[PDB]
């Protein structure tokens, strides 16, 4: 019941599927890569989740390293002011709670240091675990800074905004058939160096055997330079004259009802203020080809200055075409 | 008055007799797998492969099974089972004893959702191939055996009574520990950091 | 420095030469794995030999 296979849906995005792949792995440092790039709702979750992860769980092994040493019996049991001296053997000056232990973490490591929580130089296991809590403090605090950095870089870039017209034509232009969408822009920079590609994609049987399944041939795009630049701040109409070495020489008007054709169209360049190339992709079933419709002219200059209306992006008028084919059209004057 | 994790009673902190033998510390020592576990399994898992390497379309359940998945479903169920169990049992002496005494029951509390996120964690990344990162697993569960076994050994130096409610039911937890490292271990040999052919085959819908 | 991994681009381990279109043809297959495309690629071949001049200067590589 499903329609022949597309091979670029109208959102570029090519829709193939390979199979049969050699399955590496992951490696451990991809987790890295995916973090670096993360929509910004997460990136704000991530970072308070170590941030508080890591003060709990120092929390916790200060808990348990004052706690071995007979500390919180001397702070909790004796005399709580008056009846008891401190005999200076504790480890941690002042902490006989968990939460002062979470009180102690967050100062140790967010560099706060009140300082109503010193470090005495009794317990080695203490200076041990303040070193590699400021060790592991310093990495995740470079990695985060860093990858709050990185997602503040990536702010210029939104999206690939390039707009093809809905559906194309096939018109007469100087007494020879043509074939033409629309290109457009949206957002302020021009673009920069750009370059169109016309690819008509086709099933090719060959006299000597080889029958490539999905295979794809170059056809030119009409220009008086032979260049496949072009420089577009209004929308244009990529033009692509047939003949007898182009593959669409054999269409014809009531063929192409039920035709196995497929020209995808490629536009690349880069942009002023990115500084980042770029490309976008679409297709043109047989079903959205159009016949003897011309696109509409657009641009009207008004009376301060020109104005291209987006109105009529896509509208099309009927005008006068022959149903022959281009062979039969080209074949002969009075043909 | 909150709080007291080791009984709000004096001396039940001293520490002077003995470094380990201590009611609560042995509690806590035990608690302290549990609140690394989760602690380096919660964004690992957050913060999930994204990466583009072949395609986006994989094999939907790939690997449904895993070396020995038979025995992990049902063992951590009755790791669940017997967490609920502990967790009732300290919970209905609590009534009976004067102050909090949290000791009791945080740490089956604790081990319950480390359970619950072992489970999520061997699900999430069995699955998806990904098994370079399972060694992770290993660890904990050697951690928290030993500490397990930190307790009872100390408790036949007690020698609290085997018709004991409570001494009875602790006990098998070291077992269920052992057999899941155990089962962790035999499917040691296909990926693991090295010596392994780590052959890779795919497999069908 | 993190978002490269390693070089996608892969060959076919031999050649091929056969009638195509009716003249000789020589064949080579060149294939994808990253999901990200590839823009503005280009192709080059190039035949290394060890040559000869009719004034006597010869170029090994
Ligand atoms: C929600 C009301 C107060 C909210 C403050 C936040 C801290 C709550 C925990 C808490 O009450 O500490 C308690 C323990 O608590 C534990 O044992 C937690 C287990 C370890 C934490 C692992 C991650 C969770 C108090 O533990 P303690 O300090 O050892 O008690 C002796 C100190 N004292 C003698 C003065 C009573
Ligand atoms: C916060 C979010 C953190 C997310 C995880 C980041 C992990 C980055 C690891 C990068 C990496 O590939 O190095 C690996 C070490 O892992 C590690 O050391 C992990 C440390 C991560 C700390 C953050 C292996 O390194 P290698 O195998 O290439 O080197 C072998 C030469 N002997
Ligand atoms: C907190 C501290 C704020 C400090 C300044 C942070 C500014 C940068 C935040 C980025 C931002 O615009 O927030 C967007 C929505 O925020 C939110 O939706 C906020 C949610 C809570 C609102 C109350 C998330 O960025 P995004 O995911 O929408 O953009 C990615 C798709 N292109
Ligand atoms: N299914 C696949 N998935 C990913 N890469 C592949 C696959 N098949 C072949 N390759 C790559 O193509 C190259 C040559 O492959 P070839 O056509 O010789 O298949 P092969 O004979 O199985 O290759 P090899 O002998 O290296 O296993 C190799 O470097 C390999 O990495
Ligand atoms: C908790 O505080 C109570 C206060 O009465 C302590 O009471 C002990 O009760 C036994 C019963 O014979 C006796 O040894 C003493 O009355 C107390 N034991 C001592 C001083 O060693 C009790 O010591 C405290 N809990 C624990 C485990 O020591
Ligand atoms: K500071």
């Amino acid at each position: 019941r499903l329609p022949k296979a597309r091979f670029i849906a109208k959102s570029g995005a090519c829709n193939l599927a390979h199979k049969n792949i050699r399955e590496q792995g992951r490696f451990l440092q991809d987790i890295f890569t995916t973090l670096v790039d993360l929509k910004w709702r997460h990136t704000l979750v991530i970072f308070t989740m170590s941030f508080l992860c890591s003060w709990l769980l120092f929390a916790i092994m200060w808990w348990l390293v004052a706690f071995a040493h007979g500390d919180i019996y001397a702070y909790m049991e004796k005399g709580i002011t008056e009846k008891s001296g401190l005999e200076s053997a504790v480890c941690v000056t002042n902490v006989r709670s968990f939460t002062s232990a979470f009180l102690f973490s967050i100062e140790v490591q967010v560099t706060i240091g009140f300082g109503g929580r010193m470090m005495t130089e009794e317990c080695p296991l203490a200076i041990t675990v303040l070193i590699l809590q400021n060790i592991v403090g310093l990495i995740i605090n470079a990695v985060m800074l860093g990858c709050i950095f990185m997602k503040t870089a990536q702010a210029h870039r939104r999206a690939e905004t390039l707009i093809f017209s809905r559906h194309a034509v096939i018109a007469v232009r100087n007494g020879k058939l043509c074939f033409m969408f629309r290109v457009g822009d949206l957002r302020k920079s021009m673009i920069i160096s750009a370059s169109v590609r016309i690819q008509v994609v086709k099933k090719t049987t060959t006299p000597e055997g080889e029958v490539v399944p999905i295979h794809q041939q170059d056809i030119p795009v009409d220009n008086p330079i032979e260049s496949n630049n072009i420089f577009l701040v209004a929308p244009l109409i990529i033009c692509h004259v047939i003949d007898k070495r182009s593959p669409l020489y054999d269409i014809s008007a009531t063929d192409l009802v039920n035709q196995d054709l497929e020209v995808i169209v490629i536009l690349e360049g880069v942009v002023e203020t990115t500084g980042i190339t770029t490309q976008a992709r679409t297709s043109y079933i047989a079903e959205e080809i159009q016949w003897g419709h011309r696109f509409v002219s657009i641009v009207t200059e008004e009376e301060g200055v020109y104005s291209v209306d987006y109105s009529k992006f896509g509208n099309t008028v009927r005008v006068a075409a022959p149903r022959c084919s281009a062979r039969e059209l080209d074949e002969k004057p009075s043909i | 008055m909150s709080l007291s994790f080791c009984g709000n009673n004096i001396s039940s902190y001293n520490i002077y007799h003995g470094v380990l033998q201590n009611p609560c510390f042995v509690d806590a020592l035990n608690l302290v797998p549990h609140v690394f576990l989760l602690f380096i399994t919660f964004p690992i898992l957050f913060i999930g492969w994204g990466s583009q390497s072949s395609k986006v379309q994989i094999h939907h359940n790939t690997w449904l099974h895993f070396p020995g998945h038979n025995l992990r479903w049902i063992l951590t169920f009755a790791l669940l089972f017997v967490h609920v169990c502990e967790i009732a049992e300290g919970i209905v002496s609590d009534s009976q004893r004067a102050s909090r005494h949290l000791h009791l029951f945080m740490p089956a509390v604790m081990g319950f959702v480390a359970t619950t996120t072992s489970i999520v964690y061997y699900h999430n990344i069995e699955t998806s191939n990904f098994p370079k990162l399972l060694l992770a697993l290993f660890l904990y569960w050697v951690m928290a055996f030993i500490t397990k076994t930190i307790k009872l050994v100390k408790y036949w130096q007690l020698g609290w009574g085997m018709s004991d409610l409570r001494f009875c039911i602790t006990g098998v937890m070291v077992i269920l520990n052992g057999l899941l490292m155990a089962v962790e271990i035999n499917v040691i040999r296909v990926r693991r950091y090295v010596f392994f052919m780590n052959p890779q085959k795919v497999k069908p819908p």
